[PDB]
């Protein structure tokens, strides 16, 4: 078995305001995203 | 809790379909300020906290 860990990422995460859980987002397989911030 | 140390719980992401304690028998009291305990339903919010 594998076993995965975010402790790797952060060491403490406080203070949670947002949470969402859905369906992974990602010759060869070419990927492309597009990142906007708008009005929060 | 106890009153001097009250709890406080964050709602936030949902439906809040307040008719539900609005119109529950399991209450002795009801008293909204700012706001009618009618009108709830159709509102939004920031945040909500209990
Ligand atoms: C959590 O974050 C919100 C938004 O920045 C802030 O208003 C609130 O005071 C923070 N809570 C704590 C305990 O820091």
């Amino acid at each position: 078995s594998w076993m995965e860990s975010e402790f790797r990422v952060y060491s403490s995460a406080n203070n949670c305001t947002f949470e969402y859980v859905s369906q992974p987002f990602l010759f060869k397989n070419l990927r492309e995203f597009v990142f906007k911030n708008i009005d929060g | 809790a106890s009153v001097y140390a009250w709890n406080r719980k964050r709602i936030s992401n949902c439906v809040a379909d307040y008719s539900v304690l609005y119109n529950s028998a399991s209450f002795s009291t009801f008293k909204c300020y700012g706001v009618s305990p009618t009108k709830l339903n159709d509102l939004c919010f920031t945040n909500v906290y209990a």
